[PDB]
Formats: structure tokens, sequence, C-alpha cells
């Protein structure tokens, strides 16, 4: 397995910059179901093989939309991480989604 | 009396995290020679 020192070095190159929400699990064809806009997200320096978001980000979800999954698109338009939310939520009207904290972790 | 109400926006908060793992696999064995070129019998001399 990798070392704590090894994980910290490797994580310093992912550098996610933007986050996009999805309605269907974006496994394969990540360019589809791009419900929201690429809101920017900032990550901190690696520490014990773990990066965390620097601050809370707000997602401007459009009206009459359903979001269940997300994706962390990097600088060079690559989907580096998929993922599901707590529960599929229906934004029947205009609203904003609050992402309190998103953390990428390799200690598993 | 009015009783008139208002309406807001749907605000939700969730914490999402995706993780992965790593494993290193190695296969080695004690050297018993090695793939050589021109494997022929030899007669050394000093």
């Amino acid at each position: 397995t990798l070392t704590i020192d090894g994980k910290n070095k490797i994580l310093a190159t992912l550098t996610p910059t933007t986050i996009v929400l999805h309605n269907v699990d974006p496994t394969a064809d990540p360019t589809a179901n791009k419900v929201t806009q690429p809101v920017a997200i900032f990550f901190s320096e690696p520490n014990n093989g773990l990066i965390a978001s620097e601050d809370t980000v707000n997602i401007t979800v459009p009206a009459s939309a359903t979001v269940s999954h997300f994706s962390l698109w990097d600088d060079n338009s690559k989907c580096v991480a998929t993922g599901a939310l707590s529960s599929p939520q229906f934004f029947a009207e205009e609203g904003i989604y609050v992402i309190s904290s998103v953390s990428i972790d390799l200690n598993k | 009396t009015r009783v008139h109400s208002y309406r807001g926006v749907l605000i939700i908060t969730d914490e999402l995290t995706v993780e992965a793992g790593s494993r290193v696999s190695l296969s080695g064995y004690v050297s018993d020679g090695g793939t050589s070129d021109v494997f022929t019998i030899c007669r050394l001399l000093d």
C-alpha cells in the first residue's frame, strides 16, 4: 500500500476546481445530465491523505429540476470524481443548493 | 385579521465525500540464472 507521505504528494495534483450537479449517476458519459452550471470549488493542501473544501459553495439549481449526483470537474475538463447525494431532491421552483463541505480522501 | 402567509425557497444542506484505496502487488523470486543470449557450453582459460 501507499505511504502517508506518498498519498500527500499524489493528492497535490488532482486539484478539483469546479463542481457540477447531476440527476442520474454520472458513471460513464459524464458530459450528460449537466443540470447546473460549473460553480467553482476551492480545495486545501493535502494533509494525512485528505483534502477538504476551503469554504461553503452555493449551487444555483434551476427551477423544476432534480439533483441526485454530482461530479468534480478539474481545470482541464476531466471528471475526476462522481458521487451521490443524501437523497434525490426535487427543486420544483428556483433555489440554491448549499454544499457545506466536500472532502476527497484516500485513507480507505 | 389577515392570516396571509408567505413562501420561500427550498434550501437543503448535504455533505458529500468520495474515497478510494490502493494496493501494491509484487512478484519476485530468487535468481537462478537469467535469460541469456547465445547459451552455449564454454571452456574458460587463464
